[PDB]
């Protein structure tokens, strides 16, 4: 679904493109174009990452949710970005400041459930009992029940 | 042929004690892995222990 359709948006042109390409290394030709699973490890070394044995295994463990036995495409990019954080730039901390201080509504230098659904809903998304408290649950690396503006620009680096 | 079929048996034996100690290197390197993760969980949960302690 729209993890997969995210992780494509965020990949730049002159890294998709060797990601596919190394990544096709998982079908031997005139196969069924499977791409296996086994395979990981191999193109996350090709792609520039350098895990040891037990990353590469993990990267296995954490793909083929419908015991298929392959990988896909758009899933590759999902799981490299869980490994190698290959985002398409990334922003900056001017960037994610200037718009900290829009959810900031109050001016108190964090971000509280009441501004994070706020801010949510404005967008036409549908916002239920659980959301915003998930999210707030994310940001929040020292569970003080809100994002704060540091754990803001740990929460959203590569955010567009 | 007695140091030969030794080899041949030896050499697959030795092949065998290679596997054997590729799966006890593979098991010890998963039992590690759980031991990192048992460990890391651990680090979470005692972390968590002395955050919710302070608390």
């Amino acid at each position: 679904d729209d993890i997969y359709k995210a992780a494509v948006e965020q990949l730049t042109e002159e890294q998709k493109n060797e990601f596919k390409a190394a990544f096709d290394i998982f079908v031997l030709g005139a196969e069924d174009g499977c791409i296996s699973t086994k395979e990981l490890g191999k193109v996350m070394r090709m792609l520039g990452q350098n895990p040891t044995p037990e990353e590469l295994q993990e990267m296995i463990d954490e793909v083929d949710e419908d015991g298929s036995g392959t990988v896909d495409f758009d899933e590759f990019l999902v799981m490299m970005v869980r490994c190698m954080k290959d985002d398409s730039k990334g922003k900056s901390e001017e960037e994610l400041s200037d718009l900290f201080r829009m959810f900031d509504k109050n001016a108190d230098g964090y971000i509280d459930l009441d501004e994070l659904k706020i801010m949510l809903q404005a967008t036409g998304e549908t916002i239920t009992e659980d959301d915003i408290e998930e999210l707030m649950k994310d940001g929040d690396k020292n569970n003080d029940g809100r994002i704060d503006y540091d754990e803001f620009l740990e929460f959203m680096k590569g955010v567009e | 042929d007695e140091s030969e079929r030794g080899m041949k048996v030896i050499e697959s034996r030795a092949q065998k004690d290679e596997e054997k100690m590729e799966i006890q290197e593979i098991q010890l390197k998963e039992a590690k892995h759980i031991a990192e993760d048992a460990d890391r969980k651990y680090e979470e949960v005692a972390r968590k222990l002395v955050i919710i302690e302070s608390d």
